[PDB]
């Protein structure tokens, strides 16, 4: 609706609806449910000094959106 | 050197009707219901199926017309020729109808509206509300916003029946 | 003396490699174990993202006509002892060089490899830890990075490894054009009689918006990107349970081997002493 | 002068042009009908509901009609 | 003066008039048909019940017609 | 000349007139009828609001009805 | 007095107005034709029904028409 | 020769048109009707907001409508 | 009394009042070909049949236009 | 010879006649509205220029029923 | 008795009304010049075969619109 | 008998039928504003060329109705 | 017996009723420029070349009402 205009993707906008979803299921399931939404993800890029430089180009959790 | 494409090791191909071709008279319908590339149903027979788009709600029979659809979070109903109604609910993703007879509901997440709970929901709504105020800019109140929406949704789904 | 025991203490080193490699083997296989539910419910998600990008197209007019960046994507494991898995996407991608060649790797493995080897066409690559389930989340992540890597790409070329059977991993690909190109091509099989399995297809996407064109798009390209990656997983799994098997039957054969030796020299030892001792 | 005139033919005219009222009458049933018909195609298990919301509005515009007629009739036997 | 006059040929006029009545009454069922159609496309399974539909609502504009023509027969022949 | 005269018959032709504007009276209703039945399709939780809207244009429509009927009823028995 | 005046020509005004009920016809009929077209557009290999219904249309239409005409020829011829 | 005449009844007449415009009128208020729902349908969260500004457009309509009707009344009584 | 009048001109009138039809008719084809093309541009490779209807609904349309004219030219040429 | 009338109530007629161009007027504000509705429903965020818009088009359309009321006034007045 | 009655100025009456029918033939032209444009951006790669269509029916109206005018000069004149 | 009737009345009665042709007019505006709004709501970032067209749209359809107009004062203003 | 009557001033009403065509001109002018308008949103690129269509069919559509415009001036200068 309103996130278009703020240039949030459609693909973030899934990741909220569903991150969303998983938090309204039952206790019981959630175990299950839950490891499908937890952001693992990262970007890195070796420097000279060997350090694993982490880029900013995209949010990973969805509070940073 | 020519290396191959993922769709090759794929044999469940898409039957897509010719234009001059005679018409048939189906009496059930082929669905697909798919969650992050795997399935919960596959290519079963059903009566019809109800799903909520954007615009608004479709109720697929047999022989509906060649179609795109994109869901919103809701809930999507299968009902069977024996007379059975099972009820899932999604977060997004998009709905092939095709002429043949065929629909492939693919979604990011389509969870058995059972699994959900309703306090939960309540609980969740109302942290969005009070986080809704602190919304720290602009792209924060729409990211509640969404999440709000999705929730009014799974409460009317839980209270509907 | 000395040659006893350095063979004792190189045997005893080996049952310790042996035992840290069978425990390796069977976390590995409680892996799979899990894994492997996939296979029952793989191979009917992409159904329309066929329709959508699978196009038998030439492997050098595709290549050469492109004047704009043509990003790569290759996936690669984490941790090392997989098998042969990136040293074959490496030579894929050997073979695909060209001044257009961006790469957006996938994968420590993967990095470390591609940054040495070409450094001019590599931006960063993406690593997941592999704690939860390979989801959506992840391929919108690969996707958007993708594109923030060069928006104005001619195509995205996912390369992963298709999991065929528990000893066949084979190397397979997903081409991903420029949303103008697939535009273009969609709109000359609405209209023109060629592509007549894409014909309906193209029609319905024509009537609808072109927000709903673009999220259809980029839905379908996460879909395979995570197809790829489910797959690659599953490949990992399997070569690295062949793979640690392989290691096993060689550490066996070698503490055979120091074994023999072992008991030669100690014969050979006792028998010189005595005989220069007692004779 | 002071001429009244008495003319008894013009009640036919007026009939008519109150007839000319079904004319907007029956078409907007038929309107009615036809988006029932794409209401149906879409969700066809609200057909039972959709129905009677349909025959509500034949049952209003079918009233309007009368008044007219009312009419008709009334300057056709008077 | 009081004049009375009748005006014969004025019973043709009103009854033309009601015809036009009937320019209402045929669009409205074209109309509906013109939904049938793109109803029975979209979901052709249900045809027969779209049918069925499609003709109560031409048996009740048909109806608003009769109307019509009886007002005219009832004044052509007056 | 001065000359005057009463045409009493045309109390009949305007009376046949205002009745004419129920023409579009009832094809509104039909048009609200007709677009509630495809609302409530696309959202069946929300009939009785869309009810209650089309309930209120009917009766803002057959204001305007009932205006008309009143200048026929005046012109008919003046 | 009462003064019978029977006027020859009214009897064509009236066969005017009938046919103006035939706009009504043409404009449905065609109507029902587009749609036909968007309907074997959308499911074109369900073009035979839709023909046959197009054609039920068509012949009710016509029959109204027909009708029309049937008073505008008793009018014209009297 | 001059010969001026002054007919009573024609003032009904010019009524009955101004009566005619109301059709006009009241057809609008239906679109706006027909589309609201549509929108309450489409966008449930502005249920509110839609309909004040449908309110201002029957409100405007209606405007107009009274326009007309005040020619309507005027030549009643003059 | 007994009195009997005929005019001449008035048969021009009535051949308008048929012409009037044809404002229904030719219409009534443009819609069809309107719809023909978005027909065309969702279905190309469907052209001819697409084609082939529009000119039957034509040709059908001009059935009732040829009716209106002839009741013209029957009221004009006599 | 030379004979020359002058009648009275004739501008009730014609003043009505303007009348009826406040029908399309209206019906056309309804419309604006109308498709207002459905634009606020598809891009809500446009509620302000969407509705300057709507204000624009009725001020011209309000311009051209002045336009006709001027007319009618007149004539009514002459 | 017999009165023969000869208006010389009934020929602007018919020739105005068949002037109106163009009415129809204007709208039907924009009605297809209107899906014409829709078509076109639906699927640009057909244009000229749009075009082409287009032109056929606009070359349809006009003969309909013709006749009118023939109609309409033949009154005027005779 | 030969008789040169001048009547003065009726300059009023056309002009007032001239002032049908706003009931276009008026309503052809009104649709393009109504489009304008789907399209403003379809593409925001085309919106001031969109409205640059709907003016020039108005400035041509406005036009007509002026022609219209200006019979209306020549027949009212002679 | 034969009398033959020459009335001055009905070329008025003939004016007008041909000045009544133009409504459906203005009304497909306005209908162009809405599809033009939603058109323009959809495929914006191409919008140059909708603009020539569009123009091409008020080519085509204002020349009709010319003509009429035309036998206007054919009664009111004569
Ligand atoms: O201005 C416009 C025009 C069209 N559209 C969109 O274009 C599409 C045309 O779609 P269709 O007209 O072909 O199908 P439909 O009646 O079944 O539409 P839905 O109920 O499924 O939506 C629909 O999805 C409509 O919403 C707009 O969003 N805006």
């Amino acid at each position: 609706s309103s996130w278009r205009d703020h240039g949030i993707s459609y693909l973030k906008y899934l990741n909220v609806c569903t991150e969303t979803l998983h938090s309204t299921v039952k206790e019981s399931r959630r175990a299950k449910y839950e490891r499908w939404s937890k952001p693992c993800y990262t970007a890195q890029r070796p420097d000279g000094a060997g350090g694993q430089e982490t880029i900013d180009k995209v949010p990973i959790h969805t509070k940073d959106y | 050197h020519d290396l191959p494409e993922g769709f090759e090791f794929m044999e469940h191909k898409v039957v897509n009707k010719d234009i001059h071709a005679p018409h048939e008279n189906l009496e059930t319908l082929r669905l697909t219901l798919t969650r992050q590339d795997e399935f919960l149903l596959r290519e079963e027979p059903v009566k019809c199926v109800t799903v909520t788009g954007t615009n608004g709600e479709y109720g697929i029979y047999p022989g509906h017309a060649y179609k795109i659809v994109q869901l919103n979070p809701s809930p999507l109903t299968v009902e069977y020729t024996d007379g059975t109604t099972k009820k899932y609910f999604v977060s997004g993703g998009f709905a092939h109808i095709n002429n043949e007879g065929s629909c492939d509901v693919n979604t990011v997440e389509c969870t058995l509206l059972d699994d959900l709970d309703l306090a939960i929901a309540e609980k969740e709504l109302a942290a969005q509300q009070a986080a809704l105020g602190s919304a720290k800019d602009d792209k924060a109140k729409s990211v509640v916003e969404i999440r709000i929406s999705v929730i009014e949704a799974v409460i009317a789904a839980l209270k509907h029946h | 003396s000395g040659k006893l025991r350095l063979y004792k203490e190189k045997l005893e080193g080996y049952n310790r490699f042996y035992s840290i490699v069978k425990t390796i083997k069977m976390v590995t296989l409680a892996k799979y174990r899990a894994a492997q539910g996939r296979i029952r419910t793989r191979d009917f998600s992409l159904r329309y993202t066929e329709l959508a990008f699978s196009k038998p197209q030439a492997s050098r007019d595709a290549v050469v006509a492109a004047k704009n960046a043509l990003v790569y994507i290759p996936i690669t494991t984490n941790r090392g002892s997989c098998g042969a898995l990136n040293s074959n996407i490496v030579r894929c991608i050997d073979s695909v060089v060209s001044s257009k060649m961006v790469l957006m790797p996938v994968g420590k493995r993967g990095i470390d490899s591609f940054s040495k080897l070409y450094p001019d066409e590599f931006r960063y690559g993406i690593i997941n830890d592999m704690k939860e389930s390979m989801h959506f989340g992840y391929a919108t992540f690969v996707i958007e990075n993708a594109y923030e890597v060069s928006k104005d790409a001619d195509r995205y070329q996912v390369i992963f490894n298709r999991f065929v059977s528990a000893g066949v991993q084979r190397n397979a690909v997903y081409n991903i054009p420029s949303y103008e190109k697939w535009k273009e091509d969609l709109a000359d099989a609405a209209s023109s009689d060629n592509q007549k399995n894409r014909y309906l297809f193209a029609n319905a996407l024509q009537n609808e918006e072109e927000q709903l064109i673009r999220d259809f798009f980029d839905f379908h390209a996460a879909l395979a990107v995570l197809n790829a990656v489910g797959e690659n997983e599953l490949s990992e799994q399997a070569a690295r349970l062949v793979a640690v098997e392989g290691q096993l039957t060689n550490i066996s054969s070698l503490q055979q081997r120091t074994s023999s030796l072992y008991n030669k020299t100690r014969q050979f030892g006792i028998t010189a002493a005595l005989i220069e001792i007692l004779s | 002068s002071t001429v009244a005139i008495s003319v008894q033919g013009l009640h036919y005219v007026g009939t008519g042009l109150a007839a000319i009222a079904l004319a907007g009458v029956g078409l907007g049933i038929g309107t009615i009908f036809g988006n029932l018909l794409v209401a149906c195609a879409r969700q066809p298990n609200l057909t039972k509901m959709l129905f009677n919301y349909a025959i509500l509005g034949f049952a209003l515009t079918e009233a309007i009609g009368l008044f007219a007629l009312m009419l008709a009739f009334l300057m056709l036997f008077s």
